[PDB]
């Protein structure tokens, strides 16, 4: 099947513009996967945040984004919060069956 | 409020069955596809399959399609998932979670998920 990859690791300092990718085995990320991200919280706390490529969950802060770069999609914190500290998965679907990437774990030093 | 509530822990011996549960309540269930996922430390999320709660209708990830039995009943708002022949391999912490089924593409509410161990 496919492989999705994501950065397995990422630190940033709080207050900086962050942007997270989710990558292909097949090729270019497009928006017919309809690419989501979900953030993994401590105590094993899971909440949407974006679907179909750039579309925000109601009550998701402002400050997460999702599109496309390149032939990735990614999900961009702008202005990153103690609290933002998290594993961040990725999702596409091919053929009407989802596959998640293998997440990754962002530190925010402060 | 939304509320997808799982059932408790299972430790089971391999060639076991177990039917995990995740009762939703707080939305019109019938509306939202529920997804079920795998996670395994080392392995992320690993995505089992899902069902529409209108008819019960299911994809799987063919990994799973042996091993996974998903259902719902629509007068309790419940979803179920048996897991069939156990291993090891089989231990993780299992999650539901909805997504609409009427054009946005996010998940929003999951599950606090189950501990599956399957052991001895």
């Amino acid at each position: 099947q496919a492989v999705v990859t994501q950065e397995s690791a990422l630190t940033t300092s709080p207050g900086e513009t962050v942007t997270l990718t989710c990558r292909s085995s097949t090729g270019a990320v497009t928006t017919s996967n309809y690419a989501n991200w979900v953030q993994e919280k401590p105590d094993h706390l899971f909440t949407g945040l974006i679907g179909g490529t750039n579309n925000r969950a109601p009550g998701v802060p402002a400050r997460f984004s999702g599109s496309l770069i390149g032939n990735k999609a990614a999900l961009t914190i702008t202005g990153a919060q103690t609290e933002d500290e998290a594993i961040y998965f990725c999702a596409l679907w091919y053929s009407n069956h989802l596959v998640f990437g293998g997440g990754t774990k962002l530190t925010v030093l402060g | 409020e939304v509320q997808l509530q799982q059932s408790g822990a299972e430790l089971v011996k391999p060639g076991a069955s177990v039917k995990l549960s995740c009762k939703a309540s707080g939305y019109t269930f019938t509306s939202y596809w529920m997804h079920w996922v795998k996670q395994r430390p080392g392995r992320g999320l690993e995505w089992i399959g899902r069902i529409d709660p209108n008819g019960g209708g299911t994809k799987y990830n063919e990994k799973f399609k042996s091993k996974a039995t998903l259902t719902v009943d629509k007068p309790s708002s419940t979803a179920y998932m048996q897991l069939s022949s156990l291993t090891s391999e089989d231990s993780a912490v299992y999650y539901c979670a909805r997504m609409w089924y009427y054009g946005t593409y996010y998940f929003d509410y999951w599950g606090q998920g189950t501990t599956l161990t399957v052991s001895s």
